[PDB]
């Protein structure tokens, strides 16, 4: 349904193949779900639009909530408490909002190996290569940080990396 | 149903009982043969089994023992 | 004549096994009396007091109090420094916990070194 | 009174389910996912309408 | 269990013991009743063709020669009777046991129910009530100064008496109470 | 709605029924046994629909029906497999245990 | 508490103990829920080399069936399409090795 | 349903039938009341075969201690009834 | 948060102003209408704390303490009841007083901005534990458990406020904000190892560490009802949750540190749950299992996980309420049969079906039965502990098993088998003890059904 | 099977290994070989989610048999035919294979025997 | 996993041959079924160990449930040294007994056949340790082993039973269970094994003697 975007969430154009009997004897599969759909998926379909009836007559709406951008913590000085304050709160929730992509990732993953069958080692490469490349970027932000993390031992750890980065650039260019 | 003790005698028997389990054992037995007739294979094996040393020299490809 | 049995801690002799039994004394004898004496005179004054009417609550053993007390609160009063115990206490608490810190400590060296030269397949380990 | 058993006690379970499943479960997405049908040679799509070719002349080892 | 053990058992207790133990087990080994029927009287005539030792040196080593020989040759798995010590039914209704002085504490409203059994159930409180003193004098009275030897006790002499220590083993719940 | 899921979740949850009802004045009567074995048969003969479904077309589902807690990246979810072992294995159990509780009432009459 | 005598009428007897009786240090372990230590029928250390040398036998046995395996007498089993590099963790821009089957 | 409502009759008649079944004790001179060792003349080994008889007989064991006293019939059906809480 | 703490100061003087035979329902229902009214601080943030004033804040960590100290206080005047009847009016007000002045202390420390206010509470939790143990306890040893208690505890906290104050001195602030905000790390010395230990063995001493434990079956044995309930509940998890506030400021020195307490935690687990299985007495059985559970909690402190701190907050939670159930369990037998001993009163299942019913529900939930939370708790904590080396998986697994031995031990041993003859006076179950095990036991599998209220601020 | 008799208790070095085979080049001792040849496209196979180990050269049968078994639902009895070309194709594959390994096998007894032969010539 | 499997199933079919409780005989034969299905998983053959198990319920189940009937009828009696003839006396449990022990081992177009018979032919005919192969041989040997056992000392012969009969199995309950697991017993290997898709590569090629090996040791 409309109920959520379908770029985020993506699916196959589904294909799927037309009936095609080759026995006189009838289906009792076609015969059962004509009984399940007469006797439950019309009053189901009743109920429901009695309560959208009545949902349409009170319509109200919420709304999703705007966060600005506040500087970060590397714009901070050393015992500044409140820009560091404002700093951190940032950073928390762009760790939550990363934790949840990570999530939207596994989702299309786990969808994708469902979905395709005995045919998934094949046909999922390109999710499993996603979910490579957001797990690398997780793991290189957030990982090891342990319990009492903050966004000043993230910053320590990304000069850590760029220190590393930057000796082993300048090294391999003087062989 | 009233079945009594016998107290070392052989026990009561109703004729249903009887019934059933021949019936039960007769159909098993006649299942048993009705698809041996019909699907022998199953027991017996289909296609025959080669045996190897009954295969020419160059159906295998191998030289005269002389290159 | 036949195979011998042989008894164990976990496998006991059998009464009809035991050649105790089959060479017996009249000193035998009076001691079987004596101990049927004691138990006769234990069971008459258990049952005095389980067939009493006016008897409401629970009869009240010196046997278990002393199981209890003995198991319990009787040990550090017996207690005495002697070389076995010595040995036996810094054995069964020392050992062990020095044997899991070498263990543990190797084991997790091991672990860095093998992750500070980056060969560890780390891949898809978020969750720690 | 004959027939109250299969109404309270299947009839009932399986609205509630039914409603539960089509109007929130499935409002959500990758909550029911159904492997591929399978697809044959010679086959025809319901919604596409594409047919699918035969297979390749076989040799016939009558 | 309903008798007062001894303080030991004699030569013939044992040898009868061990004919019980032998015949069981060799029953055990011999499943079929004609066997059996054979073995038990071939037993039943090694058994007896020692019955006339005056010597009894030599009883109890042929006693002990024929505990080892029982010990060596027993059944692994023999034959148990459900009900007893080593059966597979042998304590599956003591969860079904209740004591009787439970009924004590029933609430009026399930006392209501039952009027008839619980009057005859406060005529034989009082009983009991009523007899206790004279079980305890009688127990008294006969019993020696230093004490009981055994665990065997006296029955009721009197003209109205009860026998002591009656109310346990009269009053037990039941083999099969549920 | 593909009534597949609908049937496979309907088949647990009947199951439960008389857990609930274990409460009432049904537990206390004789003929709380025979309700049991009814519901189970009737679990039974429901559960049969989706084996045929599977036996025509292969069809097989997942349903991550209840989202119970979400760590920071594991989100831990209500989750059943309908595949071929389920749907395979659950109407034998059922027919197994239907049969089992029929011989119970005989067996454990005296209980 | 096992090799009590059960025919006995003790004043607790599940546990097999009488009232006023001393209580052996290690009741607790021997309450017959626990270790027990009746006479068996076969003499200990004599059920431990049987029981030790049937486990050691199939140890040794199954290593040895382990590098004298049993086969048939065929050939690998071949696939098509270069035995299925694509399907086997698709990789579809290496151009690998060929591998090509002959009729025989 | 189970076995029946088993009673004293009962046991007393599946007692002395298994009692004249024995070879050795004749079945007119044998009554309830008579003593296994006056009366019908036998020994100890005799006795523990009539009890392992009767254990057969109504499928239960008794201790050897208890088994030792009973010495007529009587004692035998009421050993019986009072371990099956017979009362009728 | 004064909506909360000024109704127990009004707890107080109802209490001393009630009527001689109405302090029981006073106190019960109103502690239960404040307990309805902690309820509210569940509604917590994701990223910050809820920081009422400048003395007192409200953590996802410290909530659901709260919460259940604040159940548990009408849980403990329910059990309390029974064995004080003929005691005065006086002495009874005294009780309810001592039991109120420690549920208003409990709720002071875990809200506490500051760490110098923070100790000064958890010191002054121990003067109404020591009077209700040493004068409304039943033996005679109960004198020596109280000295036990105290000096066992003072003795690890009074380095603590030494190193507290000196912390004061050299950042200025000990407050929880400030201390989290402006940290620094930990250099390698000695004077920074002392610092370490004293931060640190006050919290040990309390969860207690195993080797620093022999105060806990002393003064969970011989206390009444109640102080056991809020010994084995809430003040066990003081020094968990003190723990991991500390744990701030002692990185990066806790590597090298913590193997010790690592060792003796898992060792120590071991022996413990291997004691419970040769134990007497019913009490020092539930004693020891809460040693066993303590000691999973301080492994978990210890590794320095977001996985491992849900999983210590989870397990707390859960073995408060787990522990407080079984020892109401044990006193009921106990109040019947005036005895401790484990093997005599047997058959308990034949006199008392429902509260077999009740013993069976806490065995099982103290042997961690997925998918209770007790299973939640520990689960997480075995990961993190895999995770921090795979060898754990070993010691884990064993007390996975030893555990489940004595709990279900624990059962056979009381209710199955036949009943004791001579044992006559075996009343029906009263309706305030079923009432006190259905409170209990339901809110555990509410939680169960939404877990991450009690998952702390990891989550 | 007698292979493991003759390999175990025979000489190693003439029998062959299942693990390593072949090891003789696959055109050594026949002029010219056909390339043996696919019916089913990849494709196909893809679609149809046979298997990893049942897209072998017998996989347009099973597709077959496949499409038979589904059209015809009810009747489970109808397949007979699909089914056993399936069986037969696999049949004349397990045989190949024992052509196979009994080529690698007189191969190998060939070789070493010429070899040694040709060195007992050469050491005279 | 394989040696495991082997292992276990040897060693429970060996205990079974020489029990006397008909419940300890049932149970080391389900624990030597659960090696088989465990030897089965260990050549890479999961859908014929699911298929195993679907097939052991049901006769499994019905043995238990003759056992238990022939436990009622003889006074909770579980020792075969007491049980004599039953084939006359109990007639359906009779039948049902012996149609239980044929599927078990494995006879043709039983239940049990399509699944054992085919889980032999592919232990046979896999490159596998051969001492697995040996014991799950002598396992399959052993299980007709007990199943005579079983059916010698509980019905054949004569009674060995105390003298109060009370053999009843009249009763509609008993009957209409046993009959419906019998009915499953009877037919639904090869309702199941025809109703279900190809996961598995048939062995179509196999030398005679091999083919039988199942059947000549099920008769040895
Ligand atoms: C799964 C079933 C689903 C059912 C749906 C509805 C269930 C509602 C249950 C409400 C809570 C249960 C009651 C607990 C307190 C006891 C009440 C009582 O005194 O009973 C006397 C009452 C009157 O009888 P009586 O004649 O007085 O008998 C007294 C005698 O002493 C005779 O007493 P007794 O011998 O009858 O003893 C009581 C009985 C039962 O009593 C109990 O033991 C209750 C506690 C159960 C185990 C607790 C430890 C494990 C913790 C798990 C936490 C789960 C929390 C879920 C949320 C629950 C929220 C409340 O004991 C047992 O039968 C053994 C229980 C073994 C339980 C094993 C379950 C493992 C997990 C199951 C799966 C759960 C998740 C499902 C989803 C999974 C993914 C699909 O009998 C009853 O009312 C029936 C008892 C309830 C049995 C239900 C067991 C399953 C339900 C578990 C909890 C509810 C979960 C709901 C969601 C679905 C799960
Ligand atoms: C991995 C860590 C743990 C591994 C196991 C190590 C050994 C654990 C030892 C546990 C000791 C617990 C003692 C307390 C329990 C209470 C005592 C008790 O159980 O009583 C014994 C009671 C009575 O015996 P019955 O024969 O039934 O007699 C009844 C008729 N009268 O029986 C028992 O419960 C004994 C159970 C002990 C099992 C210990 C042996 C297990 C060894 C496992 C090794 C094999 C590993 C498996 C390999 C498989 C391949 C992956
Ligand atoms: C009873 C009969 C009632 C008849 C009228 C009701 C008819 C349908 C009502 C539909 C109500 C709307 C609805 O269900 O929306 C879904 C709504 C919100 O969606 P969430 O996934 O929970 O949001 C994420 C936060 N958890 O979820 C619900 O409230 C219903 C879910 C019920 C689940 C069934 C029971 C599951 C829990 C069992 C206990 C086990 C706990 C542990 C689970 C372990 C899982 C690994
Ligand atoms: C029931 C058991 C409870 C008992 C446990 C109590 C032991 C607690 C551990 C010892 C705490 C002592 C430390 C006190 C606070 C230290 C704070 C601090 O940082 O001071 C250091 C200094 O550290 C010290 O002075 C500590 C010295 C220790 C003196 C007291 C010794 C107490 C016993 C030590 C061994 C006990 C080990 C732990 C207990 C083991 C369990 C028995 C820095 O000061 P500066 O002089 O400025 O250094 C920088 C410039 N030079
Ligand atoms: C199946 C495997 C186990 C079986 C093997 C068992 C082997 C044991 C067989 C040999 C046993 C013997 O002969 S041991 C022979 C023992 N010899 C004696 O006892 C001599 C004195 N006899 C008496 O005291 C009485 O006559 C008495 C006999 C007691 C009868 O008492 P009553 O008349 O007043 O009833």
């Amino acid at each position: 349904p409309d109920s959520w975007d379908k770029d985020v969430y993506p699916e196959p154009p589904r294909r799927t193949p037309a009936p095609a009997p080759q026995t006189s004897l009838p289906n009792p599969v076609t015969y059962l779900t004509k009984i399940f759909d007469l006797l439950v998926d019309r009053p189901v379909t009743l109920a429901r639009e009695f309560i959208e009836q009545q949902h349409a007559k009170n319509r109200y709406y919420y709304y999703h909530r705007e966060f600005r951008r506040v500087p970060d913590i590397t714009e901070c000085e050393e015992k500044d408490i409140l820009c560091m304050f404002e700093a951190e709160m940032q950073w928390r929730r762009d760790y939550k909002v990363d934790q949840e992509i990570v999530n939207i990732i596994q989702e299309r993953l786990k969808a994708c190996q469902q979905r395709e069958g005995e045919s998934y080692r094949q046909n999922c490469a390109k999710e499993l290569e996603q979910f490579t490349q957001v797990s690398k970027a997780f793991q290189d932000r957030y990982s090891d940080l342990g319990a009492h993390y903050s966004a000043r031992k993230c910053l320590a750890k990304q000069k850590q990396r760029m220190l590393a980065e930057r000796k082993a650039a300048k090294e391999a260019a003087a062989a | 149903v009233h079945i009594e003790p016998r107290y070392r005698q052989f026990p009561q028997l109703t004729r249903s009982q009887l019934i059933q389990a021949e019936f039960f054992s007769a159909t098993m037995w006649f299942w048993i043969l009705w698809r041996f007739w019909h699907d022998s294979d199953a027991v017996l094996g289909h296609f025959p089994y080669p045996d190897p040393s009954q295969w020419t020299d160059e159906e295998l490809g191998i030289l005269p023992d002389d290159e | 004549s036949f195979p011998k049995y042989k008894p164990s801690r976990l496998a006991t002799l059998p009464a009809t096994l035991d050649p105790a039994e089959y060479d017996i004394s009249p000193e035998t004898r009076k001691a079987q009396a004596e101990r049927l004496a004691i138990r006769s005179r234990l069971k008459r004054e258990y049952l005095l007091q389980y067939n009493d009417p006016n008897r409401l609550g629970v009869i009240e053993d010196p046997a278990l109090i002393r199981w209890t007390y003995a198991r319990s609160a009787n040990i550090y009063p017996n207690f005495r420094p002697t070389p076995k115990t010595s040995l036996l206490g810094a054995l069964f608490g020392i050992g062990p916990l020095f044997f899991w810190y070498y263990v543990f400590k190797t084991d997790r060296d091991k672990k860095e070194k093998l992750i500070q030269e980056g060969k560890l397949d780390q891949t898809f380990n978020i969750s720690y | 009174r004959h027939s109250i058993f299969a109404v309270t006690h299947v009839l009932i379970p399986v609205w509630i389910i039914h409603y539960y499943l089509k109007y929130h479960v499935t409002a959500k997405p990758y909550t029911v996912v159904e492997r591929k049908p399978r697809i044959f040679p010679g086959d025809t799509i319901l919604e596409t309408g594409e047919v699918i070719p035969l297979m390749k002349e076989f040799p016939d080892q009558h | 269990a309903f008798s007062a053990p001894a303080a030991y058992l004699t030569h013939q207790q044992k040898v009868l013991r061990l004919y019980k133990r032998a015949l069981r087990h060799l029953e055990s080994w011999c499943v079929h009743r004609d066997k059996y029927r054979y073995f038990a009287c071939l037993m039943r005539a090694r058994f007896d063709e020692h019955k006339n030792e005056k010597d009894m040196v030599k009883a109890t080593q042929l006693l002990r020669q024929a505990e080892e020989e029982f010990w060596y040759g027993q059944h692994p798995q023999p034959y148990i009777f459900p009900e007893s010590p080593g059966g597979t039914s042998y304590e599956r209704y003591e969860c079904y046991k209740v004591p009787e002085w439970c009924l004590d504490d029933w609430h009026p409203s399930e006392k209501a129910m039952y009027p008839d059994y619980f009057a005859k159930r406060e005529q034989w409180k009082r009983l009991r009530r009523e007899s206790w003193e004279r079980e305890v004098k009688q127990l008294q009275e006969e019993t020696p100064p230093g004490g009981p030897r055994t665990e065997a006790l006296p029955p009721a002499r009197k003209e109205g008496d009860l026998p002591p220590l009656w109310w346990h083993i009269v009053t037990r719940p039941r083999e099969r109470p549920m | 709605m593909n009534p597949f899921a609908s049937l496979t979740l309907t088949t647990l949850t009947i199951l439960t029924i008389p857990i609930m009802m274990s409460n009432s004045n049904i537990y206390k009567t004789n003929l709380y046994p025979n309700y049991v074995k009814t519901t189970v048969s009737y679990a039974f003969t429901l559960s049969l629909v989706p084996l045929l479904m599977f036996m025509h077309t292969g069809q097989e589902m997942i349903i991550s029906n209840w989202h119970w807690m979400t760590l920071q990246t594991v989100e831990l979810s209500l989750s059943f497999k309908m595949d071929y072992f389920s749907v395979m294995f659950i109407p034998v159990a059922l027919f197994v245990t239907w049969s089992i509780m029929e011989f119970s009432m005989w067996y454990m009459h005296s209980d | 508490q096992q090799e009590r005598d059960p025919w006995y009428d003790w004043d607790h007897p599940d546990l097999r103990l009488n009232w006023g009786e001393p209580i052996h240090w290690d009741l607790d372990m021997y309450i017959r829920n626990r270790v027990d230590t009746s006479p068996t029928p076969v003499s200990w250390n004599t059920m431990c080399k049987h029981l030790f040398g049937f486990v050691a036998f199939m140890l040794f046995m199954f290593w040895v069936g382990e590098i004298y395996p049993s086969y048939q007498p065929v050939g690998p089993k071949q696939y098509p399409y270069n035995d299925l590099y694509l399907e086997r963790g698709g990789d579809p821009t290496k151009e690998p090795e060929p591998v090509v089957h002959y009729e025989i | 349903s189970d076995a029946p409502p088993l009673t004293l009759e009962a046991i007393k008649d599946r007692v002395l039938y298994v009692l004249k079944l024995y070879d050795k004790i004749d079945p007119e001179k044998l009554s309830v009341n008579s003593h296994f060792m006056k009366d019908l003349g036998l020994d100890s080994l005799d006795q523990v075969e009539i009890i392992m008889a009767m254990e057969d007989e109504f499928g239960f064991e008794i201790p050897d201690i208890d088994a030792e006293k009973l010495m007529c019939p009587q004692e035998i059906v009421d050993y019986i009834a009072d371990k099956k809480d017979v009362y009728e | 948060m004064l909506k909360i703490i000024i109704p127990t100061t009004m707890l107080l003087p109802m209490t001393w102003m009630s009527k001689h035979n109405m302090i029981w329902i006073n106190a019960t229902v109103h502690s239960l209408l404040i307990s309805l009214i902690s309820l509210s601080l569940l509604n917590q943030l994701g990223e910050n704390s809820l920081n009422f004033s400048l003395t007192f804040f409200s953590d996802s960590l410290s909530a659901p303490l709260l919460v259940l100290t604040t159940w548990l206080l009408p849980l403990m005047l329910m059990a309390s009841q029974s064995h004080l009847s003929k005691e005065t009016t006086t002495r009874k007000k005294l009780y309810i007083t001592m039991l109120i002045l420690l549920q208003l202390f409990l709720i002071m420390t875990f809200t506490a901005t500051e760490l110098i206010l923070f100790y000064i509470l958890f010191e002054a939790t121990l003067v109404p534990t020591l009077i209700i143990i040493t004068r409304w306890g039943n033996q005679t040893e109960r004198l020596n458990a109280g000295l036990y208690f105290l000096f066992y505890t003072l003795a690890g906290s009074l380095p603590l406020l030494v190193a507290l104050v000196y912390i004061q001195n050299t950042t200025g602030s000990l407050n929880f904000l400030i201390i989290h905000y402006w940290s620094h790390p930990l250099s390698n010395s000695w004077s920074n190892i002392f610092m370490w230990l004293a931060c640190i063995m006050a919290f040990m001493v309390k969860m207690p560490l195993y080797g620093l434990h022999l105060w806990l079956p002393k003064a969970h044995v011989e206390a009444p009802i109640a102080g056991s309930m809020v010994l084995a509940a809430v003040l066990l998890k003081l020094g968990g949750y003190g723990m991991m506030r500390i744990t701030t400021i002692l990185n990066p020195l806790t590597n090298y540190m913590a193997y010790p307490f690592l060792m003796l935690s898992m060792w120590g687990m071991i022996m413990t749950s291997s004691i419970c299985l040769r134990q007497t007495d019913l009490k020092s059985l539930i004693a020891y299992s809460s040693v066993s559970h303590m000691a999973l909690v301080i492994v978990a402190i210890m590794i320095q996980t977001p996985w491992s701190f849900m999983g210590a907050t989870a397990l707390m939670i859960a073995h408060g309420l787990t522990s407080s159930m079984l020892f109401c369990l044990a006193n009921t037998n106990y109040e019947r049969v005036h005895s401790r001993t484990m093997i005599l009163a047997r058959g308990l299942q034949t006199l008392l079906p429902l509260m077999a019913t009740w013993w069976l529900v806490a065995s099982l939930t103290n042997l961690a039965l997925p998918p209770s939370i007790n299973l939640i708790g520990e689960l997480f904590i075995i990961t993190a502990s895999f995770s921090w080396s795979n060898i754990t998986i070993i010691l884990m697994g064993m007390n996975m098993m030893i555990t489940a031995l004595y709990s279900l031990y624990m059962l056979i041993t009381t209710q199955r088998g036949k009943y004791t003859h001579h044992i006559n006076n075996i009343k029906p179950s009263f309706t305030r003890e079923n009432a006190l095990m259905a409170l209990h036991i339901l809110p555990l599998l509410l939680l169960t059904l939404n877990p991450k209220m009690i998952l702390g601020p990891l989550y | 099977g007698a292979h493991l008799a003759r390999r175990y208790l025979g000489d190693a070095s003439k029998e062959p290994d299942p693990l390593r085979m072949p090891t003789f080049p696959p055109d050594y001792g026949f002029p010219e070989r056909k390339e043996r040849e696919m019916v089913a496209t990849q494709q196909e196979m893809n679609d149809a989610q046979l298997m990893l180990q049942q897209r072998d050269y017998c996989a347009h049968y099973l597709i077959q048999l496949l499409k038979c078994k589904r059209d015809s639902f009810p009747n489970f009895l109808a397949c007979k035919h699909e089914q056993h070309d399936w069986d037969y194709c696999e049949h004349l594959d397990y045989v190949k294979r024992m052509k196979e390994f009994e080529r690698e096998r007189r191969l190998l007894q060939r070789k070493k025997r010429r070899e040694q032969r040709e060195a007992e010539m050469a050491r005279g | 996993t394989l040696c495991l499997g082997a292992i276990t199933t040897l060693f429970t079919a060996l205990c079974a041959i020489t029990q006397n409780d008909i419940k300890k005989i049932v149970a080391f034969s389900t624990s030597s079924q659960l090696g088989l299905m465990m030897v089965t998983i260990g050549i890479n053959q999961p859908h014929l160990a699911f298929l195993h198990i679907c097939m052991h319920a049901f006769f499994k189940a019905m043995l238990f449930m003759c056992s238990g009937s022939i436990i009622h009828s003889l006074n909770d009696e579980q020792d075969i040294r007491k049980m004599g003839g039953l084939y006359k006396a109990m007639p359906f449990t009779t039948t049902a007994l012996i149609i239980g022990s044929l599927a078990l081992t494995g006879m043709p177009y039983l239940t049990g056949f399509y699944s054992k018979d085919l889980i032999i032919e592919a232990v046979n005919m896999s490159y596998t340790n051969a001492w697995a192969l040996l014991m799950t041989l002598i396992a399959t040997s052993l299980t007709a082993a007990y199943s005579t056992r079983i059916i010698f000392f509980a019905f054949l012969g004569k009674p060995r039973f105390p003298p109060l009969v009370l053999i009843n199995e009249n009763n509609p309950l008993l009957i209409n269970s046993i009959k419906r697991l019998l009915i499953g017993s009877i037919f639904a290997g090869f309702i199941i094994s025809n109703n279900i898709p190809p996961m598995t590569v048939p062995n179509t090629t196999m030398p005679l003697y091999m083919k039988m090996t199942a059947l000549i040791v099920t008769i040895m």
